[PDB]
C-alpha cells in the first residue's frame, strides 16, 4: 500500500495568510492526487483532483501542485471559511489511501490558563469512588501539560483530559483533567494539586486543597 | 442532482454485526462505482471498499476483506456494507461516496453524510451528577456529570439563564465503558452568596433528568 505522510498535523494562521499544507507519498502516485475539506460533523468535500485539478465550483484561491511523491495544497490567501481539516488522498493505485489530515486553526496571542482545582463532593465519596477535577481556561495555544500529584507524589496512568474546540469569540482553548481514585486511596492523602504547564506561563501554576478543608 | 443517505448506523456490541445502507439518488445510478469510507473519531480516513452498480463487480481493500461485504441492488438505487464479527476499532462514522474511476484510480466527488456506528460492551445509564463546587476577581463551579452511556447528554446552566463563560466539554470514554463529561462555568466571586447556580442534565436514551444545585 501507499502512506501518505501529511504535515503539518496542525497550523494556527490568520485571515489573508498563504496557507501550505503538504503530501508525501510513500512511493510514486504519478499526478494522482486529490485534496478534501472537512468541517465538524460534516462530511468531506472535494476541493483537488489529480494534483492540480479543482473541482467545478471550487474558489480559486485552493491550488495544487506536485508530482511524483511530492504535493502541495496552497491557499492564497486565507478566508473566515476556510478554517477546517483538510485531507489528501492517493488515486495511482488500489486500495486508495488518505494522509492523516491538517487542521487549519485561528492564530491569536498567547493566554495563560486560569487554573481551578476541585475536590470531589461528598455525595460521590458514598459511591466508593473520588472524582478530582483540574480546569485550565481559556488559554492559547491549545499545548499544556497537567501534571497530578497526590501528597507530592506525580500521579500516573489515573487521569483523563478533554479539550474543547477554540472559543467562536475569543479563539481559546478550555480543558479539564480529571483524576479518579478510590474512596480508600482518596482518604489515605491529604494534598491534591494540579500542576500546569503552558507557553503564557514563565512557570508551572500550581492549584490544591486539602482533603477536608 | 446526486443525493446520498447512509442509514442503519448506531450501537453494537463486541462480536456483533450491522448492515448499513445508503440511497442513492437523483442521477443514474448504474453508471459510476459506489465507495464506503470510514472514518474514527479524531482520525482520518479508511478506504472499505467499492462495488460497480451495474453488475456488483467488487473491488476490497484487504484489511477489510475478511470481515466486511459490499453489495447492491440497483432496483432500489441502495448499496449495502456488512460489517461482521464487530470490534472496538470498528468505531466510526461510515460515509458512502461516489467515485469517480477515471484519472488513475478512484476519488470522491459526492458523499453521504454519515452514519456512526460504535462498538461497545457497556449497559444504557443514566448518569449520577455531581457539584464541582467554587472554592472558599472571578471564581469557577461546574457540575460532574458521571457514568452514563450512550452519548450524549446535555448540559444547561439556569435552565438557560447563564450562557457566557460556560464551557462543556466533550464526554471522556471511562475504562469502564462508560462516559462521564463536565461542565464548568467563570462567574462573579461576588456573585456566590447571592447567586443560585443550578445545572440542568438531560440524557435522552436512558430519559434520565437531572438538576443539580452547585
Amino acid at each position: 500500500d501507499i502512506q501518505m505522510t501529511q504535515s503539518p498535523s496542525s497550523l494556527s494562521a490568520s485571515v489573508g495568510d498563504r496557507v501550505t499544507i503538504t503530501c508525501r507519498a510513500s512511493k510514486t502516485i504519478s499526478k494522482y492526487l486529490a485534496w478534501y475539506q472537512q468541517k465538524p460533523g460534516k462530511a468531506p468535500k472535494l476541493l483537488i483532483y489529480s494534483g492540480s485539478t479543482l473541482q467545478s465550483g471550487v474558489p480559486s484561491r485552493f491550488s495544487g501542485s506536485g508530482s511524483g511523491t511530492d504535493f502541495t495544497l496552497t491557499i492564497s490567501s486565507l478566508q473566515p471559511e476556510d478554517f477546517a481539516t483538510y485531507y489528501c488522498q492517493q488515486h495511482n493505485e488500489y486500495p486508495l489511501t488518505f494522509g492523516q489530515g491538517t487542521k487549519v486553526e485561528i492564530k491569536r496571542t498567547v493566554a495563560a490558563p486560569s487554573v481551578f482545582i476541585f475536590p470531589p463532593s461528598d455525595e460521590q465519596l458514598k459511591s466508593g469512588t473520588a472524582s478530582v477535577v483540574c480546569l485550565l481556561n481559556n488559554f492559547y495555544p491549545r499545548e499544556a501539560k497537567v501534571q497530578w500529584k497526590v501528597d507530592n507524589a506525580l500521579q500516573s496512568g489515573n487521569s483523563q483530559e478533554s479539550v474543547t474546540e477554540q472559543d467562536s469569540k475569543d479563539s481559546t482553548y478550555s480543558l479539564s483533567s480529571t483524576l479518579t481514585l478510590s474512596k480508600a486511596d482518596y482518604e489515605k492523602h491529604k494534598v491534591y494539586a494540579c500542576e500546569v504547564t503552558h507557553q503564557g506561563l514563565s512557570s508551572p501554576v500550581t492549584k490544591s486543597f486539602n482533603r477536608g478543608e | 442532482e446526486v443525493q446520498l443517505v447512509e442509514s442503519g448506523g448506531g450501537l453494537v456490541q463486541p462480536g456483533g454485526s450491522l448492515r448499513l445502507s445508503c440511497a442513492a439518488s437523483g442521477y443514474s445510478f448504474t453508471g459510476h462505482w459506489m465507495n464506503w469510507v470510514r472514518q474514527a473519531p479524531g482520525k482520518g480516513l479508511e478506504w472499505v471498499g467499492m462495488i460497480h452498480p451495474s453488475d456488483s463487480e467488487t473491488r476490497y481493500n484487504q484489511k477489510f476483506k475478511d470481515r466486511f461485504t459490499i453489495s447492491v441492488d440497483k432496483s432500489k438505487n441502495t448499496l449495502y456494507l456488512q460489517m461482521n464479527s464487530l470490534r472496538a476499532e470498528d468505531t466510526a462514522v461510515y460515509y458512502c461516496a461516489r467515485g469517480i474511476y477515471f484519472y488513475g484510480t478512484t476519488y470522491f466527488d459526492y458523499w453521504g453524510q454519515g452514519t456512526l456506528v460504535t462498538v461497545s460492551s457497556a449497559s444504557t445509564k443514566g448518569p449520577s451528577v455531581f457539584p464541582l463546587a467554587p472554592s472558599s476577581g472571578t471564581a469557577a463551579l461546574g457540575c460532574l456529570v458521571k457514568d452514563y452511556f450512550p452519548e450524549p447528554v446535555t448540559v444547561s446552566w439556569n435552565s438557560g439563564a447563564l450562557t457566557s463563560g460556560v464551557h462543556t466539554f466533550p464526554a471522556v470514554l471511562q475504562s469502564s465503558g462508560l462516559y462521564s463529561l463536565s461542565s464548568v462555568v467563570t462567574v462573579p466571586s461576588s456573585s456566590l452568596g447571592t447567586q443560585t447556580y443550578i445545572c440542568n442534565v438531560n440524557h435522552k436514551p436512558s430519559n434520565t433528568k437531572v438538576d443539580k444545585k452547585v
